[PDB]
Formats: C-alpha cells, structure tokens, sequence
C-alpha cells in the first residue's frame, strides 16, 4: 500500500490544480478512464512480462504469443492456456489498491460521475463501487456465457473447474456443446452494449455541462493502444479539462495536445495520496483504507 | 460503437 514519488520531481503542484478545479466547482463530477496501471501496485502479473510465473506457464503450453489467450479462435483450438491465466487472474485472489479506494472516497463525496476501466480484474467493484457508476469495458469474470448460442451460465461452474488437478474437460454448453467462457472481451470481439450506450450519455453530460459545474475527465495508468476504449480521450469535448496520470505521455494527449491538457508523471497510488492531500479528504480516505 | 477489441 506504502508508495513513494516516480523521480526526484514533484507533482504535488500540479496535482493542486485539479484539487483547485474541484474546490472551485464543488458541485461538479469526475469520469475516470483507467488502465493495468491502475492494479500494478495490487501484484497482479501481467501475462506479458517475462519473468511472470504466468507468462512461463503460458509458455510452456505452446501459447504462441501472450495475446493468443484472449483470442477466440485460439481458445477453442485449445482452451488449456486460458483457464491457467483464468486460474491465476479471478477476481478474489487480490485486494485493491489506494487508487481503487479513491474511487470509492470520490464516490462518498458524491463526486464519481463514472469509471469507464480496460481492466479485467473487477478490483473498482470489489472496493466497493457501485455497480451504476462502472462501465468495465473489457467485460469480467462475473457471467459465463456460450461462445456458440450465447446461453447464460452461472460463472461458478467456469470457476470450479479452475481448482482441478490437471484442469481438464473444460465446460461445454449443453445445448450446443460449444465451449463456455467467461464475459471477457477477447481480441476481435466487440465491446459489451453498454459501453457505448454510457459513453453517448456521459459524453451529451459533459457537453450540457460547459454551458451550465465543470466537469474533469482523468485518465490514469493506461498507454491507450487498445480501441475501442482508447478513442475516448480524443472524444472528450474540447472545453473539458483532460488530466492524465501516467509514466508517460500517451495517446491523444501526445498526438494532439490541448492547451488545458494537465500531464502528471506519477504513479497512480502516488498520484491518489497526493491528491486526497491536497483536497483535504486525508481522514475520510484513511478510514476507508482502514475498513 | 467502435469495432472489435483490437490495437488498430
Ligand atoms: N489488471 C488487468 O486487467 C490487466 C493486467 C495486465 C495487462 N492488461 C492488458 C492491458 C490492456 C490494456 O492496455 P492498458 O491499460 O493500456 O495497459 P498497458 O499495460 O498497455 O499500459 C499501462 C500504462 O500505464 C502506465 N503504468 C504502469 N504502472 C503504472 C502506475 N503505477 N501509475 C501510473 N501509470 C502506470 C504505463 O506507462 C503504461 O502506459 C489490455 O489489452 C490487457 O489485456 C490488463
Ligand atoms: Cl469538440
Ligand atoms: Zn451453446
């Protein structure tokens, strides 16, 4: 949980103007874009990094590249190498971090608008967010559905299957007899209805909002190279403050900058303590952290 | 709504 600063720089100040923005506008709202960034500080392996016990295992089980796992003509050729990530990855086997309860403090403060997140680990609504103000646009873990007729199944059948030793007979529909995976999006699939339903809604919100307070978009630990998801940050309206927390530049913000475009170099936890600091929200959020 | 999941 404990965090320190990325470099010798200190983004305390720029940090400040957003707790300016918000304490000049304290009855506007935030919508939050976020990324794997966001969960590196909960111990989450990333199925591409060597040196991951994951990626190895992977590896060994002739996975031909880490991203073949979330690709669907892969997994019915073979789904062995997805249940070993589903295994390592379901929700549950982490807990979430300091941003993820800023998340949940912003929503006490009634200041949440929406948390639009590329993640897959569920770890905003396992802190406690509610489900009306998540938009998890690669899906979950949460529901299992049939890649072939689309039935529903519970997610505890997918699941118990995960605890087997080897993992084998993998869950097949017993209506058509297809495989049956989890509500993940996978490489080639499109996102679920939901959001770009949202994102039409929270984006005519955002507009309305520039001639009422003023609203702020934040995009936090993502490199934005995947779409959908990442058209969004260009999709923001012009008059909308952007502000992005990452260890680089990326995406919009570095093709085609915005006079009012606020960069901040940090880490996401780092980025979260500074900024309960500065808006003076210390007591509220060390009780969450402490629950 | 966007396409398909992908790094295009
Ligand atoms: N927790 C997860 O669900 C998870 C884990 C690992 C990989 N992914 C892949 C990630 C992904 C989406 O790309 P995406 O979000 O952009 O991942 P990404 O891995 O491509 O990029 C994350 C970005 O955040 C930055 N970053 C890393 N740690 C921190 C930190 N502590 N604070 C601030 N910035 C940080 C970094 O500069 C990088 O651009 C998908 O294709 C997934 O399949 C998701
Ligand atoms: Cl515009
Ligand atoms: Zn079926």
């Amino acid at each position: 949980m404990a965090s320190m600063s990325v470099s010798t720089a200190s983004t305390e100040m720029s940090v400040r103007k957003i707790a300016a923005h918000m304490k000049s506008n304290p009855n506007a709202k935030v919508i939050f874009m976020v990324g794997a960034g966001i969960s590196t500080s909960c111990g989450i392996p990333d199925f591409r990094s060597p040196g991951t016990g994951l990626y190895h295992n992977l590896a060994r089980l002739k996975l031909p590249y880490p991203e073949a796992v979330f690709d669907v003509d892969f997994f019915q050729s073979d789904p062995l190498p997805f249940y070993t990530l589903a295994k390592e990855l379901y929700p549950g086997n982490f807990r979430p971090s300091k941003f993820h309860y800023l998340l949940k403090l912003f929503q006490d403060k009634d200041v949440l608008k929406r948390v639009y997140t590329q993640n897959i680990d569920t770890l905003e609504r396992q802190a406690g967010v509610k489900d009306d103000l998540i938009i998890e646009a690669h899906g979950s873990f949460a529901h299992c559905h049939c890649i072939g007729c689309g039935k529903v199944y519970p997610p505890q059948v997918f699941k118990s299957k995960l605890a087997e030793h080897p993992i084998k007979d993998f869950v097949k529909c017993d209506v058509c007899g297809e495989l049956v995976k989890p509500a993940i999006v996978f490489f080639g699939e499109d996102l679920p209805d939901s959001f770009s339903e949202t994102w039409l809604n929270d984006s005519e919100w955002l507009r309305e909002k520039i001639t009422t307070q003023q609203p702020l978009v934040i995009v936090v630990g993502t490199s934005l190279a995947v779409y959908p998801f990442a058209s969004l940050p260009e999709e923001i309206p012009r008059k909308v403050k952007r502000v992005l927390c990452n260890l680089e530049t990326v995406g919009d913000f570095k093709a085609n900058k915005r006079p009012t475009d606020l960069i901040v170099h940090q880490y996401s936890d780092e980025f979260a303590e500074q900024l309960v600091e500065e808006l003076g929200w210390q007591e509220d959020f060390e009780k969450i952290l402490t629950a | 709504k966007g396409g398909a999941k992908r790094h295009r």
